[PDB]
């Protein structure tokens, strides 16, 4: 019910909005169906560390 | 960077080394997209013509990931002066779009709101740069990364010998000898959350590196994002 704990259940944006939280994502990522995750779209997405050999 | 340690593969993908009519690196920047980098407006004054390379590691080796390009754009904050080193930012557009790959991808930017009560609260930021090792030293030949604790802007102001405005904030160590340095500014300052990182300052300017008593000056990044947003339309 806050963002001030564990940040709304958000992965990324948290809002309390309309007295309400609503999770939110950077450009590069959807919103997931359970309105908490982030999901890249793409293999490159912002913030991510360059980890595996694609 | 003085202390902190050698970026390991993968893990610093968002910086860019700004390069001098030479192919020398004297400033940093941040990847925001495939057309645009974050720098520190003040890098501009340092060098009549430079371009800016990613995917870099280490300068005296060719890894083969290497690219180095062109500006097509400089957009400058209009109200930085070197006076003041206030509103010390600038986004620079590429002639030719970056592609993204190992080593290379860029850093997220936050939502202001939220990057105010939850990054900016945060512990520590993350502050990366081919800069100095130590104040009087020569520039790191690889890419190196220091963990940089968030510091009071009280503390920041009463430490400082010159004016912390609200678009500035200090970070780094009262007397532990860790700190960007020389040839790190226009860099970024990023925030992880959940395994995300969040770009949060430009690498500014400090009383030296790594002083007693002083800290490392970031410009806050949180009131410029709309400034950002706008420059990149
Ligand atoms: O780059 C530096 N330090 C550094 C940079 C970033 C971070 Cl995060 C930590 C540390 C130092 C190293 N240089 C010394 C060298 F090269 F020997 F290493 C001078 C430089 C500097 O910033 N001088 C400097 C001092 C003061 C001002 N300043 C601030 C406000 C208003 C007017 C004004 O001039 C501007 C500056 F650039
Ligand atoms: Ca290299
Ligand atoms: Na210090």
């Amino acid at each position: 019910k806050l963002c001030s704990l564990d940040n709304g259940d958000c992965d990324q944006f948290c809002h309390e909005e309309q007295n309400s939280v609503v999770c939110s994502c950077a450009r590069g990522y959807t919103l997931a169906d359970n309105g908490k995750a982030c999901i890249p779209t793409g293999p490159y997405p912002c913030g991510k560390q360059t980890l595996e050999r694609r | 960077i003085v202390g902190g340690q050698e970026c390991k593969d993968g893990e610093c993908p968002w910086q860019a080394l700004l390069i001098n009519e030479e192919n020398e690196g004297f400033c940093g920047g941040t990847i925001l997209s495939e057309f645009y980098i974050l720098t520190a407006a003040h890098c501009l004054y340092q060098a009549k013509r430079f371009k800016v390379r990613v995917g870099d590691r280490n300068t005296e080796q060719e890894e083969g990931g290497e690219a180095v390009h062109e500006v097509e754009v400089v957009i400058k904050h209009n109200r930085f002066t070197k006076e003041t080193y206030d509103f010390d930012i600038a986004v620079l557009r590429l002639k030719t779009p970056i592609t993204f790959r190992m080593n290379v991808a860029p850093a997220c930017l936050p939502e202001r709101d939220w990057a105010e009560s939850t990054l900016m609260t945060q512990k520590t930021g993350i502050v990366s740069g081919f800069g100095r090792t130590h104040e009087k030293g020569r520039q790191s030949t690889r890419l190196k990364m220091l963990e940089v604790p968030y510091v009071d802007r009280n503390s920041c102001k009463l430490s400082s010998s010159f004016i912390i405005t609200q678009n500035m904030f200090c970070a780094g160590y009262d007397t532990k000898q860790e700190d960007a340095c020389q040839g790190d500014s226009g860099g970024p300052h990023v925030t992880r959350f959940k395994d995300t990182y969040f770009v949060t300052g430009i690498v500014s300017w400090g009383e030296g590196c790594a002083r007693k008593g002083k800290y490392g000056i970031y410009t806050k990044v949180t009131a410029f994002l709309k400034w950002i947003d706008r420059s990149m339309k």
